């Protein structure tokens, strides 16, 4: 729509728990105002969370509550978000 | 709410997460149209 994009620092975290575990603790991280769900799917018992804050330093916080949590069995988070320059992967 | 960009974001962040977490193919299969 327009030219209109402009962001600080997000990226997409793949949360691996139980099954019926992540519905409880995943979809708690689409509740809070940083971290979000982005894709639920049910392939595993792992579905797709977006976080992002000041920097890196407090966007990998939220993991410690992911991989602390016993129902997150693996944790994956592969994917740079951010509106700004071109420079990294995919 | 203020979303906008879950829509956009999802498809580019599917592309790492299903290649690499194995996840669904949600724009990864897709591909009998080009233009």
């Amino acid at each position: 729509g327009s030219h209109m994009h402009t962001n600080w620092q997000v990226c997409s975290l793949v949360v691996q728990a139980k099954s019926e575990r992540i519905s409880d603790i995943s979809t708690q991280l689409n509740a809070f105002p940083g971290c979000e769900v982005a894709v639920s799917d049910a392939p595993s018992g792992q579905l797709i969370v977006v976080v992002e804050a000041e920097d890196s330093e407090t966007l990998i916080q939220t993991i410690e509550s992911v991989r602390n949590v016993e129902g997150v069995l693996a944790v994956s988070l592969v994917y740079h978000q951010q509106e700004e320059q071109g420079e990294e992967t995919p | 709410m203020k979303l906008s960009r879950r829509s956009f974001m999802k498809a580019n962040a599917v592309a790492a997460a299903a290649a690499a977490a194995g996840l669904s193919v949600p724009g990864v299969a897709r591909a009998v149209v080009g233009q």
